[PDB]
Order: structure tokens, then C-alpha cells, then sequence
């Protein structure tokens, strides 16, 4: 659900 | 750990001198490209709600800090693995070899690996790491950033709003700053105390000091359980 920059 | 205290001391010296409150800031004089880190987190995915936090280091190695506080690392050779228990006890093995008790976690790591590889940008892609594997000791998020603490003493802080990032390396008493344009610069903290820095870097270094204390507090709490 939460992640670093795509 | 000991590195956290060393880093706190390094940050204190700089912050106490109020580097952005100088007659003429000369930030560029504190630069030292030779202090660029060997390792930093290029990407991460937070699925701590069910399995843990996966991440990739700049050398293409992958890792996962599971919710049970254990870590599994897959080297860039795609086979060598390193497992770290809650204590910190490490064990070396490979995927080829089938350590049955680790097959679930190995499988989970691979899904994390594929996701990061396909959907996320590699931070510091334009940076050539320094010549030489650490694991993610701990991490946490605030309303404005994610804090990552590597087992080699390094502390990385990624800011959500502007995508700027700080990589603090205690051994070389240095800090690498990546701005929103993805430009990067490495500084010796002792030279920043001497020559100063812009208000933005100054603000981030003050916040970093606060984040390092939070890491120490979390460690003191986690110690009470072990």
C-alpha cells in the first residue's frame, strides 16, 4: 500500500 | 548503537553552530565526493500491515525486514542469501539450497523484489557507489518522512513532500543530500560547521538529529522486551 517513488 | 551516538555527536557540532545563520554561507567548500556512500536504499515498499517492509540497496541487492523482526537479504547474484534473527545472529545460505524453514520468507522476498523492480524508481541511479552487506536494522515513518537505519551505522531519511533525501554516514562523518532535481552532493559534517549551509539543508539536518534520537528511543524500548 505504501511505497517509495514510482 | 555506538554509531548512532557518534552520529548524534557529529550532528550536534554542526547544528549547535547554526550553519545557515552565517554572514556568507559557502556550502560548496564542504563538498567531498570521495565520501559518497557504498550503500543506500534505492527503493522500498511498506507492506508491514501483513508481511513487512521490502527494500533494495543501490547495489541491486534486495532485503525484507519482516514483521517478526527478522531480516532476509538476497545478494545481487540472485542466489546468495543472508538471514538475520531478531537477536542479530546471521546465517549464510542460498536459494539453490532449500533451507526448508526459510522457503516461505524466500518466496515473500521474491514477490517484493519483483514489485520493486517493476514499479519503483531507483533513487541515486545517477550516482556511482563507493568501492566496497548491511541489513535494515529498523525503520519508521513520520508525517513527513521515512527513516531507515542500516546495520553498518548509516541512517537514511527520505522526505515525502519534495522527494529530497539525506544519507548520513557516521564512519566518514559525512552526509549525502539528494535534491528534488535528483542532483546529489556529499559533505563532510566538520566542513559544514566551518563553512555553513543553506537554510534547507540546515532544516533537514536539525530534523535528522531529532530522527536519530527517535531511533535511540525505539532501541531503548525494543531492548526492554528482548
Amino acid at each position: 500500500p505504501l511505497h517509495s517513488t514510482m | 548503537d555506538c554509531h548512532l551516538s557518534d552520529m548524534l555527536q557529529q550532528l550536534h557540532s554542526v547544528n549547535a553552530s547554526k550553519p545557515s545563520e552565517r554572514g556568507l554561507v559557502r556550502q560548496e567548500e564542504a563538498e567531498d565526493p570521495a565520501c559518497i556512500p557504498i550503500f543506500w536504499v534505492s527503493k522500498w515498499v511498506d507492506y508491514s500491515d501483513k508481511y513487512g517492509l521490502g527494500y533494495q540497496l543501490c547495489d541491486n541487492s534486495v532485503g525484507v525486514l519482516f514483521n517478526d523482526s527478522t531480516r532476509l537479504i538476497l545478494y545481487n547474484d540472485g542466489d546468495s542469501l543472508q538471514y538475520i534473527e531478531r537477536d542479530g545472529t546471521e546465517s549464510y545460505l542460498t536459494v539453490s539450497s532449500h533451507p526448508n524453514s526459510l522457503m516461505k520468507k524466500i518466496t515473500l522476498l521474491k514477490y517484493f523484489r519483483n514489485y520493486m523492480s517493476e514499479h519503483l524508481l531507483k533513487a541515486g541511479a545517477n550516482i556511482t557507489p563507493r568501492e566496497g552487506l548491511p541489513y535494515l536494522r529498523t525503520w519508521f515513518r513520520t508525517r513527513s518522512a521515512i527513516i531507515l537505519h542500516l546495520s553498518n551505522g548509516s541512517v537514511q531519511i527520505n522526505f515525502f513532500q519534495d522527494h529530497t533525501k539525506l544519507i548520513l554516514c557516521p564512519l566518514m562523518a559525512a552526509v549525502t543530500y539528494i535534491d528534488e532535481k535528483r542532483d546529489f552532493r556529499t559533505y563532510r559534517l566538520s566542513l559544514l560547521e566551518e563553512y555553513g549551509c543553506c537554510k534547507e539543508l540546515a532544516s533537514r539536518l536539525r530534523y535528522a538529529r531529532t530522527m536519530v534520537d527517535k531511533l535511540l528511543s525505539s532501541r531503548s524500548a525494543s531492548n526492554r522486551l528482548k
